[PDB]
């Protein structure tokens, strides 16, 4: 049975991390503010894959796979005071100093200090493993830890242990210096990234105030949506049953990712009904698979169906109240899709529910609409570097000017990538 | 097929290596006699892995009450001397795998 | 306005506290994770009644204690709860009471009692007027029954002028186990008859049924379970919320003090996949509609009262089934009629039927019957007399419970 | 979001370029607010391609006679001055959506 780490790094990265590492505990049955279960009971599921065991039954612990790094201390510090005994104590790597949004001081400033702590741990976590199937790094690339020491720790991970899946799971930006941290942070996930999958918080914040009718929707309002994802992506690794299909993070990848320079994801969620009437308000199997395969539905601000599929994954869990009819309905939409390179449909099915809807989808695609999202950030980028806006906040610190148009041509290299893969 | 008293329990469950499946029993349960005959198999399919033990509560009364037992039948899984999992109730000789694959 | 403190206990009825509070936030417009409302406005309709407030333009804190012998539950409404809890009212302890009512009245239960108290005492004198506390508990476990019975108790010893309803969840039998249930069950019962002012009963066998047969899930949850009560506890408690005490409300519900059993039934129970008022009173009326295993048709009403929710012709439809149900004749009857023009989050419309009905009794002699199976060879005797409780006890028990199920066989002629 | 009048049709309807979804609706009735958070989808979704428009039948009752209404919510789509398509009733955004496809 497979083990996975997860590495969360800056404000974003973190806050997310917090927020599924409590969704995670309560699907399991641990108690997410001390890793404890009741007396005699041992978690629900496949709990080793994602928790470790501490010591005897009594007074032992499920320890989350995970470590969590910051530069600026406030988000670490709030993981401590909402979370108890749940976490490592020596996996909460922090500093003293924001990196101020700045790339380069992620990547070789104070980044690089962090380091040896940050991959002595990872070895740490690793060597206590089974067997590791993968590591998944949650982070923002709009600021200057989640981008630079998430560029930097990709890197690093990719060349020590070479073999070991790495997904990476980035939250970009939506319409300072962001547009910046973006661009540099895309080129280490173009090519040392296994797989990346993005999260638009411009789609994010519309559907939540949209869906949701949150006039001013915050940045817990957009972790649900996130968590819930993230929950449904990482089902398949956490239980068995005799109707579970088990996948690991190598097979999804694998069916994912046809070439290793079109690796990057998007997903969409059903059902994304307000959290308000949860389990009152329920969408049949229809509405839900219709849902869940509409533009409206995407974590990107783009339109999946005017571009073209070139690999999906539906991951369903929970109550299946008609069988026959999802299976139609998936074969339809099998039918339907804008194709390309050869795709690939996966289906896969977890019996367990998550903890807030009875049933639910995640619609995982690599998508050449991924282009457009893309686009617009490089757009900013230029609108920005064509009169040097804050140009030397990065001068200063250590990149050099023709250094940072290698890595704007690089992203470019990118979108030229799902731009042919289209025509 | 290992029977226990009050008295064995602490040298045969609690002392020793390795893993043990205890099933808290009676003749007068339903549900008890029920897995009885899938308990034998276990005994068997996970030799070395697991060491499979019986004590029956109305002729050893002392133990179940130690341990928080809500009724019969009731497997406890010991690793050391302590309680790794719980499972109440009569159940498929598959969803006893599970159980104890997964612990 | 009156002011009902709610007092969760025990595994089951922490978990319906924690869905009976978010609902109950939401209803009101209180954030269920803060505790605040949208900046200058405040909370819908007679919020004082369950919340209570602390600054100014401030945050509503809920009139709630949560109480378990086991740490999981109530760390669970902590992590997801935000701030909305009072943390002083949320006690716990660590080994649980092993499904034993005895060390959750003469144990560890015992144990815990002051502090519980303690709280108690601090909600009960923050109250401008008290109307009411809701004790909400399983009684088939030793955490709800054993120190449920211990707190009622308590409770009514030192308040006395108090009204005390006690919202019962009933086990289910169980088929793949013999369990210590109804020995917790009928000791949890003499106290809900000699001490709570009424018990409103929820059958898990009833729900179950309910959740498969009309929400049409394959095999429930206990998830599904508790939005069945939480929907119902929204509606009870909604004539309360939008006014009437719990006073008022048991006074027309009770006609002596040895028949205080209820049942209640919702409308509509239709999947979670609108209506004519007509159909919906008809369907709030019939024995598959019941959160119990029993047929209220097929015994006597002694009272009733329905709670409609929502959006005339709503007055002669219930006035027409006023008049077909079987009445128990030299006892006092009544049928009291509720209106509440904000709906529950769920259903644009809804109606409860709270009923006091003599076929509590063929539920209680369920209950009776399975514990009469084990005590017949002192099954698991040894548990409760190694632990304060002696033969004779659980003798004189089994005998209230066969009191309680006469009274409402007398009752019924 | 476009609020109609009957005096502002003419203009914002029927001599208006490109397509036009009208919405006739009332408060008082149920399935028209079941809509109005879908119809909000659709004036993103369709940019450009679709213009989403609404009238109360309630304040301004001299528009929908003319166009045979049979109820509300009554859904029209407008190309020039001439009603394209038709739909009655409240419905998924999904069916919404493959009645937009078409035509
Ligand atoms: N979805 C989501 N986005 C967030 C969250 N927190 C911050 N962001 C976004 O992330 C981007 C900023 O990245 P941060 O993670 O906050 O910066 P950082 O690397 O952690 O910290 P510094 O380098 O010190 O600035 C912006 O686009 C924010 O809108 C969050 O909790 N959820
Ligand atoms: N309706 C409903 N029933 C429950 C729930 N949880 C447990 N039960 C039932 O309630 C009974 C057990 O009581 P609990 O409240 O769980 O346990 P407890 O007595 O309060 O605490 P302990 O004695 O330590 O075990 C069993 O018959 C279960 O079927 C719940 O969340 N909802």
């Amino acid at each position: 049975v497979n083990n996975t780490i997860v590495v969360s790094i800056g404000q974003a990265g973190n806050q997310i991390a917090a927020s599924f590492w409590k969704t995670v505990c309560l699907e399991h049955g641990i108690d997410p503010l001390t890793g404890q279960t009741a007396p005699g009971v041992a978690p629900r599921g496949n709990w080793s894959s994602f928790f470790s065991k501490l010591g005897e039954s009594s007074s032992g612990s499920y320890v989350p796979r995970a470590i969590m790094v910051d530069l600026e201390p406030s988000v670490i510090d709030n993981v401590k005071a909402t979370s108890g005994s749940l976490f490592n104590p020596a996996n909460l790597i922090s500093r003293t100093e924001g990196a101020g949004g700045n790339f380069a001081v992620g990547y070789l400033g104070a980044g690089r200090e962090v380091l040896p702590e940050v991959m002595s741990r990872l070895d740490y976590e690793i060597d206590k493993c089974d067997n590791v199937g993968g590591i998944i790094v949650l982070h923002a690339i709009g600021g200057g830890t989640g981008s630079g020491f998430g560029a930097l720790l990709i890197e690093s991970l990719k060349e020590k242990y070479g073999e070991i899946p790495v997904l990476s799971c980035a939250v970009l930006p939506s319409p300072v210096t962001e547009p910046y941290n973006t661009v540099f942070a895309l080129n280490t996930l173009r090519r040392s990234a296994d797989a990346c999958l993005i999260f638009d918080n411009e789609a994010l914040f519309d559907l939540a105030h949209r869906k949701w009718n949150i006039e001013s929707p915050t940045v817990d309002d957009l972790n649900l949506l996130i968590t819930e994802a993230l929950a449904g992506i990482t089902a398949s690794m956490r239980f068995s049953g005799f109707l579970t299909v088990e996948i690991s993070l190598r097979e999804l990848l694998t069916n994912l990712v046809p070439q290793p320079s079109l690796h990057f994801l998007m997903c969409a969620f059903a059902p994304l009904t307000p959290p308000d009437r949860s389990k009152f308000e329920e969408l049949g199997i229809e509405e839900m698979i219709k849902s869940l395969f509409d533009n409206g539905s995407v974590f990107a601000a783009c339109s999946p169906m005017e571009g073209r599929f070139l690999s999906t994954a539906v991951l369903y869990r929970g109550i299946m109240e008609d069988k026959p009819l999802a299976d139609a309905a998936l074969a339809a939409m099998r039918e339907k899709l804008p194709l390309t390179i050869p795709t690939a449909f996966k289906i896969g099915y977890v019996e367990q529910p998550g903890i807030s809807h009875r049933k639910s989808m995640v619609l995982l695609a690599n998508n050449t609409e991924i282009a457009r999202v893309l686009d617009r950030i490089c757009h900013n980028f230029d609108k920005l570097w064509q009169r040097k806006a804050f140009a030397n906040w990065y001068l200063n610190e250590g990149m050099s000017e023709e250094q940072i148009n290698v890595l704007r041509a690089s992203a470019q290299e990118l979108v030229q990538s799902y731009q042919v893969a289209e025509e | 097929i290992i029977h226990l008293t009050d008295d064995s329990f602490d040298t045969d469950v609690l002392k020793a290596d390795g893993a043990i499946l205890v099933d808290f029993w009676a003749e007068w349960c339903g549900p008890c006699k029920m897995i009885a005959p899938i308990l034998d198999e276990i005994a068997d399919e996970y030799q070395g892995k697991l060491t499979v033990a019986k004590l029956n509560i109305d002729q050893n009364p002392g133990t179940a009450p130690k341990y928080g037992i809500r009724g019969i039948p009731t497997l406890l899984l010991f690793k050391n001397g302590e309680v790794a999992a719980t499972k109440v109730g009569a159940l498929s000789k598959g969803q006893l795998k599970e159980f104890l694959d997964a612990n």
